[PDB]
């Protein structure tokens, strides 16, 4: 949803009229499920990782 | 005026003694001694009825601490200059000086160290979110304080007597005024 | 369809940019896993050296 | 001048003297002008160019 | 000591020092409030790019860039040569530390003025003989959080240290050297008064960031912020840090509004150990009446006996 | 004087397996002189006396 953060990391949900009077930017965050893999092998000469 | 006199808690010294140590001969030869090549290249002693630890250096430095008074590290240093002797080497008292000394006392009222530090702030840093205590640097002499809230005010890094004591009289008034409760 | 959280934007913001929750994460910590290893070592006699 | 840091030759600051003539006057600062160190060195020059000359010598005879 | 080069507004008629001077700007004149003579007439009230020698100092370059009709082997060229440039080096690395803190201040998504102090302590800062020793990263933690606590947006020392991995010991000296050179330069220069802006504690800071963290009503976080205050009172906390005195206060009036939360959750959260939070509830769960807010009971919508027991 | 025994007992004896370095500590004690050494002190450096192949390989 819309919201805001302060200057002091302080978060709250934003609404246009007040987005309108205190000159700020009607925008909601985006968030994505990242997922992180590491894979090793065995590095030698003439055999496919 | 104070109505206490601190007292010291370690008096930390040093001796030059004008000749070349082995630091595997006095550390197998000496009883209560320990060798740590990997960690630390001097030899670490310590004897119990002054109390005090040695920081034996291949150089003929050697650094004394745990000393409540200058008396126990004059007998600790010749203590130490006897094991030198007896052990296999032969060492002089070329130099021996004093270089720190500590020393805690008690206020026995609460002190408002936010005040403190708001009044006396161009001597003072306060960070209670790593150390509880108050830094103090006075300009004159060069001792460095550790204030509590508990009132236990701890000085630090002086040479004698008299500048830690001017030291405490000077900081007296000036946090005698703060109370709390 | 996209999801919409539902929660407070608060609980969302919990994690960002300043969030005094410290990473765990052990994806590429390449850093702390090769500042561990330390040589020490002493002047032991010249002979053996050579 | 020191305060401006002007140089006055012998020609133009003929015009620059006050009604008491007393000291010379600067037009901006209005400063009691000082006395230039040069010409005084004259000598040092010569003696510069008979120091660089003898030790030319060599150059000219070759 | 040297040229004056002064104009000085003075009517050559009233001969009154100093003159009552009006500047009239629509009819673009300077006249004396006395006689009403004008003084200065045909007045100057864009064209350039904006540049405040305060920030970055008295530097003046141009970048090249892609025109309508540009060869690309000319730019790279160019681009070269720019970069070949040895007396603009301590400017050019100033230059790019300043781009280094805004971007992690600008991930960090901090407002402007935390960019523009860190940027102006950094560069006031820089190139003094008892900080030279120390890792950049610890300078830029140092630069950052003065720059918050300088605009009364102080953060703390975890969440710096979750951006910047930088030890502890480092980044403690150079905020020493950093506050006792800005309080020299500020010594030296325009002279401060504190009035409480790099306090120690600054725990009335540190309650709605955690509260909102947390997902508390506004209410709570006003409880809370009067609770971190009359905390100054009571002198078997004074020596607390003000971040484990936060989250006990915050905590103790969770458990006042009777908020469906538990300490673990708060623990998670807020990465504090729940022995310290039951440790602070326990000591201030003597504190009543010292600590709960007389008007929040004076309108019944808390009361004493929801506190559970110890 | 347990000093002095420890550290004459700590080190090792000259006589090595291989000629090399019995040469070449010859060669260090020739070296660390400032004046040129004649044959006896050469060999009184070393733990033997008699004539080997160290000599020939030092001329
Ligand atoms: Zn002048
Ligand atoms: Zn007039």
């Amino acid at each position: 949803k819309p919201m805001v953060n302060e200057s002091d990391g302080v978060t709250h949900a934003l609404y246009p009229q007040e987005a309108r009077l205190r000159n700020l930017t009607y925008s909601s965050g985006l968030f994505v499920d990242v997922k992180k893999r590491t894979y090793e092998a065995i590095d030698v000469p003439g055999r496919e990782l | 005026t104070s109505g206490i006199v601190p007292t010291l808690q370690n008096i930390v010294a040093t001796v030059t003694l004008g000749c070349r140590l082995d630091l595997k001969t006095v550390a197998l030869h000496a009883r209560n001694a320990e060798y740590n090549p990997k960690r630390f290249a001097a030899v670490i002693m310590r004897i119990r009825e002054p109390k005090t630890t040695a920081l034996i250096f291949a150089s003929g430095k050697m650094v004394v601490t745990g000393a409540k008074s200058e008396d126990d590290s004059k007998l600790a240093s010749r203590k130490y200059a006897r094991i030198i002797q007896k052990i296999g080497f032969a060492a002089k008292f070329t130099d021996f000086k004093i270089q720190n000394i500590v020393g805690s006392c008690d206020v026995k009222f609460p002190i408002r160290l936010e005040g403190l530090a708001f009044s006396h702030g161009t001597f003072s840093s306060y960070e209670p979110e790593l150390f509880p205590g108050l830094i103090y640097r006075m300009v004159k002499p060069k001792i460095v304080l550790l204030i509590f809230v508990s009132g236990k005010i701890v000085l630090t890094g002086a040479k004698q007597r008299e500048e830690i004591y001017q030291a405490f009289e000077a900081i007296y008034p000036v946090l005698s005024e703060f109370r709390k409760m | 369809r996209i999801t919409t959280l539902d929660e407070t934007v608060g609980v969302t913001m919990s994690h960002t940019g300043m969030s005094m929750r410290s990473d765990n994460s052990n994806f590429l910590k390449v850093g702390r896993e090769k500042a561990k290893s330390n040589i020490k070592s002493i002047r032991m006699p010249k002979k053996e050296i050579l | 001048c020191p305060i401006c840091l002007t140089k006055y030759t012998q020609l133009e600051a003929v015009q620059l003297l006050n009604f008491d003539r007393t000291e010379f006057l600067c037009s901006l600062c209005d400063e009691p002008l000082v006395e230039d160190d040069s010409g005084k060195k004259n000598k040092e020059k010569q003696d510069k160019l008979n120091r660089l000359m003898d030790q030319i010598q060599p150059i000219i005879d070759s | 000591r040297g040229p004056n080069l002064n104009i000085v507004l003075t009517c050559p008629e009233c001969k009154v020092y100093p003159p009552k001077i009006v500047e009239r700007f629509s009819e673009g004149d300077v006249v004396c409030a006395l006689c009403g003579l004008v003084l200065s007439d045909k007045l100057v009230d864009r064209v350039g790019e904006a540049s405040n020698p305060l920030l970055d100092g008295n530097n003046l370059s141009t970048r090249i860039g892609k025109g309508e009709t540009t060869d690309m082997r000319f730019t790279k060229e160019l681009n070269k040569a720019q970069g070949k440039n040895v007396m603009d080096k301590k400017d050019n690395e100033v230059q790019a530390a300043f781009a280094k803190i805004t971007m992690l201040c600008d991930a960090a998504e901090l407002p402007k003025i935390v960019k523009d102090c860190a940027k102006e302590a950094y560069k006031l800062c820089h190139d003094e003989k008892t900080l030279k020793g120390k890792s950049m990263e610890s300078i830029m933690a140092a630069s950052i959080l003065i720059g918050c606590r300088r605009a009364e947006v102080a953060r703390t020392f975890k969440e710096i240290q979750s951006l910047i991995h930088v030890k502890t010991k480092e980044f403690g000296k150079t905020l020493n050297i950093m506050k006792n050179i800005l309080r020299g330069k500020s010594e030296d220069g325009f002279l401060k008064i504190d009035t409480d802006n790099m306090s120690g504690a600054q725990n009335l800071t540190y309650i709605p960031r955690f509260c909102s963290h947390l997902g508390l009503p506004m209410q709570v976080t006003t409880s809370a912020e009067y609770t971190a205050k009359k905390c100054k009172e009571i002198k078997e906390i004074a020596g607390k840090s003000p971040i484990t005195i936060a989250v006990v206060s915050i905590y103790l009036n969770i458990l006042l509004f009777q908020i469906p939360i538990t300490a673990a959750k708060v623990g998670q959260t807020l990465q504090v150990t729940e022995g310290t939070i039951k440790s602070g509830y326990k000591i201030l769960y003597e504190h009543r009446d010292k600590l709960v807010d007389p008007q929040l009971i004076a309108n019944g919508v808390v009361s004493l006996d929801n506190l559970p027991g110890v | 004087s347990i000093a002095a025994a420890a550290l004459q007992a700590n080190q090792t004896d000259i006589s090595k397996s291989h000629d090399s370095s019995k040469l070449l500590w010859a060669t260090e004690y020739i070296q660390k002189k400032g004046k040129p050494v004649l044959v006896n002190e050469l060999l009184d450096y070393l733990s033997m006396k008699k004539d080997d192949k160290v000599i020939e390989l030092l001329k």
